[PDB]
């Protein structure tokens, strides 16, 4: 049986992660199922993850899954000749434990103005969440980073640009998801180039 | 209609609802919550109903939620203090929803909602209204407040 | 009978709800004031036996109406209930947004920062509380006192076609067209455009 099984959340989605058993052979295979807090009797099995050897399974959206109540998952190692007991993870409430991903910045340089939009690869079945993005802007070689106010998702960030050209400017964006308390994300990798 | 303001609730209000939901769930651990029929679980979503029918569907669900939670609060004082602010907010939302609305799926849903209190145990009713609270406040209320935008 | 509090009002800027009253004259000694809010159907109590003439009600729900009450007590005896009604959604006073104006040659670039709510978080500002929120910008050249009004669609705006070597003063305020409610103007910031 897997030693540490964790139901974690990242990139707006939920995953179940385990590790191989200490004595488990190399031909080890894993089967995973999930249950919801409202219904403790049902233990519906994940079809896409059934028979997987990948130590990682995705439980983002499954049949008859409720993301508005906490749910848990279990995983077992199924040998070709034996089956191990199910190992259940902890309950995960999606609306309060979802880790947002950094946004994808789209840059458009209008005359004396730089517009930075944020685009998101949200899951199709994700609940409607409040997503806002803060934009840090700076010059290469200097630690002075100007941090702009949070902007709602679907609205661009307009940065005033000086007439000066042939300069190294870089941008990054951080997602702030707010349901009851703000959860921040890591700043996106700085994708930057020469302007004007 | 001034319901558009309920598209998103203040995080402080959502914190209060979370506290109430946790307290209600803890009480449910002891009570026997078995339902003759899963009335609250809704197979269809308000989106499937016409924009005009979405409010009346939510109003009936919200009225049941309020009624069951009101009784639970009166029965247990320990739940009364934590459920007070949630109940106040829910009643205000209910008043706006009613003041907003001047056979099919909707008729059966309304009949089932009306007959549920007189045929189901109070414990399972309060369990159903508890586990549907954020479903109603984040998925339904948002679509109803959104109006034509929700599709 | 000890006198009730006088001039009981609720000043609430950016949902910073504060109940204020004036302590009535009483030569017997200092008066202790208790305040309560009608939560649902029962009157819950804050600011119990508060020597101060001020109570904080910012913890109140921001949705729906509330009924507040304050009274004064000296030892066993107490005053009468002084009851007011507070509706945070519309009774609140919209504060002035922060202003960041930069002169860029012959133009002004202004960025407006939404009035923050201390009870809420930096993500939840007064822009998200009111879905119909918009910004009104009023600018004028110094001396002429001829105001010009614009309504930016977002929190950033550019004023162009400005005379060179000339100083203009600008203000910004939040507005709610669906209810015709306007916040207080920001302090006029005056900036010079040169070459
Ligand atoms: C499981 O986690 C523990 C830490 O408590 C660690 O010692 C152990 O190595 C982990 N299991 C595996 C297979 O790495
Ligand atoms: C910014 O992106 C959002 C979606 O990510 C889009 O709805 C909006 O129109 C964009 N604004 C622009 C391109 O100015």
């Amino acid at each position: 049986p897997p030693q540490n099984v964790t139901l974690l959340s990242q990139n707006f989605s939920v995953y179940l992660t385990w590790l191989p058993g200490l004595g488990n052979p190399q031909d080890v295979t894993y089967f995973v199922a999930y249950q919801s807090s409202p219904t403790r009797r049902r233990w519906r099995e994940v079809e896409e993850c059934a028979g997987t050897k990948e130590l990682l399974c995705s439980m983002m959206c499954l049949k008859k899954q409720d993301l508005y109540n906490k749910f848990k998952g279990r995983v077992r190692t199924v040998s070709p000749s034996s089956k191990s007991p199910w190992v259940e993870s902890e309950y995960l409430d999606y609306l309060f434990e979802v880790e947002p991903a950094p946004p994808v910045l789209v840059l458009t340089q209008t005359e004396e103005i730089l517009s930075a939009n944020a685009t998101y690869q949200l899951p199709p079945c994700m609940p409607p969440l409040d997503l806002k993005y803060e934009v840090a802007f700076w010059k290469e070689g200097a630690g002075n980073k100007t941090l702009f106010p949070v902007t709602p998702h679907g609205q661009p960030v307009q940065i005033t640009l000086q007439p000066a050209a042939s300069e190294h400017h870089c941008l990054s964006a951080r997602t702030i998801y707010t349901f009851s308390v703000p959860k921040y994300s890591k700043f996106s990798k700085p994708t930057c180039f020469l302007l004007e | 209609c001034h319901i558009a303001q309920f598209k998103s609730l203040s995080p402080q209000e959502l914190q209060a609802f979370k506290r109430a939901k946790d307290a209600l769930e803890e009480s449910l651990l002891l009570k026997d919550c078995k339902c003759r029929s899963r009335l609250f679980p809704r197979t269809w979503d308000l989106r499937q109903l016409q924009v005009r029918e979405r409010p009346v569907a939510l109003e009936a669900e919200l009225a049941l939620t309020l009624k069951v939670l009101e009784a639970t609060a009166d029965t247990d004082p320990a739940l009364g203090d934590v459920l007070d602010q949630p109940l106040h907010t829910l009643h205000h939302i209910l008043s706006q929803l009613r003041a907003c609305i001047q056979r099919g799926r909707l008729h059966h849903w309304l009949h089932r909602l009306q007959e549920a209190p007189k045929k189901e145990s109070p414990g399972c009713l309060e369990a159903s209204v508890t586990f549907n609270l954020f479903r109603l406040l984040t998925r339904d209320l948002n679509c109803v407040a959104s109006g034509d935008l929700c599709v | 009978m000890v006198p009730p509090p006088e001039n009981v009002r609720m000043n609430s800027v950016n949902f910073k709800n504060i109940l204020q009253w004036e302590s009535p004259a009483f030569a017997k000694g200092q008066l202790t004031f208790t305040a309560q809010y009608l939560s649902y159907r029962i009157f819950q109590d804050k600011c119990m036996q508060t020597t101060l003439t001020e109570c904080d009600f910012s913890s109140l729900s921001k949705y729906g109406d509330h009924t507040l009450r304050v009274r004064a007590e000296f030892a066993d005896e107490h005053s009468d209930w002084v009851q007011i009604t507070f509706c945070p959604v519309d009774d609140t006073i919209i504060g002035p947004p922060g202003m960041q104006v930069e002169v860029l040659a012959d133009s002004l670039h202004m960025r407006f920062l939404a009035p923050k709510i201390e009870n809420e978080y930096e993500t939840w500002t007064m822009k998200d509380m009111y879905n119909s929120w918009t910004y009104n910008v009023q600018y004028w050249k110094q001396g002429t006192d001829e105001k010009f009004q614009i309504t930016p669609q977002y929190d950033f705006e550019v004023l162009r076609n400005l005379e060179p070597r000339t100083t203009y003063c600008v203000q910004v305020r939040g507005f709610l067209p669906d209810r015709n409610k306007a916040g207080e103007w920001s302090e006029p910031v005056c900036e010079q455009t040169t070459h």
